[PDB]
Order: C-alpha cells, then structure tokens, then sequence
C-alpha cells in the first residue's frame, strides 16, 4: 500500500469529436499497479478537490467536462484508503487541507494534447458543389458574350 | 454487504428529463423467486385505473435464491409535461410454480421535473416567439407614435 | 448496499479516427455499493463478422473480481478488414452473480452505422476523391489564361 514500485502507464482517451459530438468525457488511463493489495475496498480518488465515484478501481481518471473547460491532462490525484477517507470526511468540515490527513498515496497525470480535429468533417463535402459556380459564371458569360 | 434497495443521482431534472430507476430485491421468501415479469409504467397519479401511457417492460424471468438480490434497470422519459406528481411504480413479484398461476405479492415511488422547453430545438422556437411578440408590439407602438406625431396637438382627437 | 451495476453501452464516438483504425471498445462501470459481484462474462455474440474481426476468436472472458487492483481486459480490439459501412451492433456483457447464479443477460444494441470509404485510390477519403481529377481543374484554366495573354 506504500506504492513501492510506481507503475505509471499513461494513455489518453479519444473523446470522440468533442467539438461537434456530445460524448465529451476525458477519461485518461494512467495504469498504476503499485506494490499494494488493494481489494474489496473503495480506494477513493480525490482529484482537484473532487472525489470521483470509484468502481472496480476507477486506473482511469475520468473528467466528464466539456473540451473547452477540460483542456488539461496534468492532475495530482490523491488515492486515499478507507481509513484516510474516513479521516477526510471529518477533516474537510474543519477546513483542513487534503495533505494534512494521513494518505494512502498520490498519482501524477500528464496527458497534454487534449481533444487532439476539424469541427465539421462532413459538411465540407458539400462544399465541392461550390466549384460548379465557376462554370455557372462561365455560362453567364456565354449568355453575355 | 448489500440489501434490497431501489434508487433513481441528482434531482436536477430539466424539461422532459429521462429518469432511470434501478431496483435490487433481496428475496426473504422461503423459496427461490422466479419473477416472470415486472410492473413499471407512468400514468395519471389521482386516477391510476386507466393506462394513459404504457411504458415498455422487457421480460426478465429472473431467478434468485432466498436472501440474495438481483439488480434490474428501467428508464422512462415523460413525453407529456409533468411536474410535482408522483406515479405508481408498484413492485409486484410474479413468481409462478408448476401449477401455472401467479400470486401477486406487492410500495410507491416519486417522480418530478421542471418544464422549460421541448421539441427538436425548443430554445430557438421560444426565442422566435419572443422576438415575434416584441416585433409586433414595437411595430404597433411605432405606428401609433407616427400617427400621433404627424398631426397637431392631440387634444381635439376625442 | 446500492445498485448502479454495469452500464457498458456502445456509443458512436467517431466512426472515423485514422486510416486503418481498429475499434477500441471500452467498458465503463459506475458502482458505489459496498458489496461485490462475481463471474463476469464478456461475450461477442452480436458483432458483424464481415467488417470487424475479434482478437481472441470468440471472446468469452471470465474475471470474477471486484478490486481496484486490476481487470483482465476491457479494451476489445476489433480489427477491420476493408473500407465500407460498419455497424456497431452490440457487445454482450453478462454477469453470473455468485449471490444468485442465473445469467444477468444484458447487451446494449444500437443502430449505429458509419461509412469509411477507400483511404487510397471521411476527410482523407473525400479529399482523395476530390483531388483525383487533375486535368479538369487546370486545363480549362490554362486555356483561359492562354486566351487572356493572347488578348491582353
């Protein structure tokens, strides 16, 4: 539980085409198989002061935010065990910092390159019809001269 | 570990919001329960006798031994606007034996939503309506102002 | 103590990422209950064999673990064969709950069809299709400019 071997495998998420599509969830897979026997207990993930609902682990941090408001991959997410979460539940009302409670460990995430494309990948196909306006202008000229 | 519980997270339901319910029933009976079908549909709260809307119910035929539970999900989106009116949501265990008859062993729940807009694009329709009303009132006002201004002192008009 | 079980629905994210892109099906879990589930089953029963190929033949994955330690596999690599119309039929995700035993038959089927044309002869496809005809773009303009230079 001390993260003796900090396994850090970072991979990003496609997040579809967040500019046009609505499935805008940035869920980066930072795999962390540390020297721990974490099992049958909800290892709580506090990232930017927000406690993510942890299911089967999550190690995949999922910020379900719009791309315009989630163009960030670097995050310090603190993993707290059951006792640390219980202590935090009482310490938070006391205006105590996240780092003044005995934690389990911490993870640093770096996934710069958020959202990676063009806004419209299909409407530009219809723009090929604009080239026929040149021959239409030529036909108008033929009508004229 | 876990026990029987039915839930729906967050009460921020916009207009015509889709509400989902998940139910897991711990079977306290003396025998394994084989639920053939489940009852779930929205209707008029005061008069539940008539079926104004029949919500789709997928057959499940779930089998659970006693003191265990199974989880099932449903999702209903009110086509007609609604607010501040719970519906039935009655839980009926349809367990049948080799005899071929089902014995009804039946609580209620709540549902509510705040209505602002609806349609393919409700916001643009409401904005267009507001703009049309503003334009008609403004054009009437300016017509009256032009009629009044292009005269003498409007005191002998009476 | 609560529900919020598996909800691994297959969404129509991109339908076009890169040339020769292999679909990376991912499964999402959101549960807060303190209990655990056993005997996971991942079956690719409803998949298009003509346009998508499964890595490990007929995928039948059993995990039977609820732990933040790790998971067997949730990144299904569907390898396409050739360009065309691909349908995201469904992905079978059942659970043989050790508490009860019978199969929790759940598979999210969606009518999501997407078109990816020939990459070489959407964006790359249509761009290559448009730029295929070179003479029709330049030769009339070449003649127009020749006439202009002869007349101006």
């Amino acid at each position: 539980e001390a993260c003796v071997e900090p396994q850090i495998t970072p991979s990003y998420y496609t997040t579809s085409d967040a500019v046009i599509s609505t499935e805008t969830v940035f869920i980066v897979e930072i795999s962390l198989t540390c020297k721990n026997r974490v099992q049958n207990m909800a290892l709580y993930a506090d990232v930017s002061g927000k406690q993510f609902p942890v299911t089967r682990g999550q190690y995949q941090v999922s910020w379900s935010l719009d791309h315009k408001s989630a163009h960030a991959g670097t995050y310090e997410v603190r993993f707290f065990d059951e006792e640390s979460y219980s202590l935090l539940r009482k310490a938070q009302r006391n205006n105590e910092d996240v780092s003044v409670i005995p934690p389990l460990f911490t993870v640093s995430v770096d996934h710069r390159g958020t959202w990676n494309p063009w806004v419209s990948t299909e409407v530009l196909a219809a723009a090929i019809g604009l080239v026929i306006y040149y021959l239409a202008f030529s036909a108008k000229s033929h009508i004229q001269a | 570990s876990a026990d029987t519980t039915i839930l729906f997270k967050g009460e921020d339901f916009p207009a015509n919001n889709i509400v989902k319910f998940l139910v897991g029933f711990t079977n306290k009976g003396t025998e394994d329960f084989i639920v053939e079908s489940l009852d779930a549909s929205f209707r008029y709260p005061q008069d539940y006798q008539f079926y104004i809307q029949n919500f789709t119910a997928l057959p499940l035929n779930t089998v659970v031994p006693p003191q265990r539970q199974a989880t099932f999900e449903y999702s209903f989106i009110p086509a007609e606007p609604m607010g501040g009116r719970p519906f039935g949501l009655v839980i009926n265990l349809n367990y049948k034996d080799l005899n071929g008859n089902v014995f009804q062993d039946a609580f209620n729940q709540t549902v509510t939503i705040i209505e602002r807009e609806d349609g393919l694009d409700g916001e643009t329709i409401f904005m267009y309506m507001f703009l049309a009303g503003l334009g008609l009132l403004v054009v009437v006002g300016l017509h009256q102002l032009l009629e009044s201004r292009k005269r003498k002192r409007p005191i002998q008009k009476v | 103590e609560e529900g919020a079980r598996l909800l691994a629905s297959k969404s129509l994210l991109n339908r076009y990422a890169v040339e020769g892109r292999d679909l990376t099906l991912q499964y999402n879990i959101y549960n807060v209950g303190s209990s655990a589930a056993l005997d996971v089953e991942l079956s690719d029963d409803s998949f298009p064999p003509e346009d998508f190929g499964i890595v490990s033949g007929m995928l039948n994955v059993k995990w039977d673990r609820i732990a933040p330690a790790s998971n067997v596999s949730h990144t299904v690599v569907l390898r396409p064969l050739k360009a065309g119309y691909f349908n995201f039929t469904s992905a079978t995700v059942t659970y043989l709950a050790q508490e009860d035993g019978p199969v929790v038959i759940g598979f999210t089927s969606a009518p999501g069809q997407g078109g990816i044309l020939a990459q070489r002869e959407h964006f790359l496809d249509w761009a290559a299709f448009g730029v295929m005809t070179l003479p029709s773009i330049g030769v009339p303009l070449l003649l127009w400019y020749s006439s202009k230079r002869k007349y101006d």
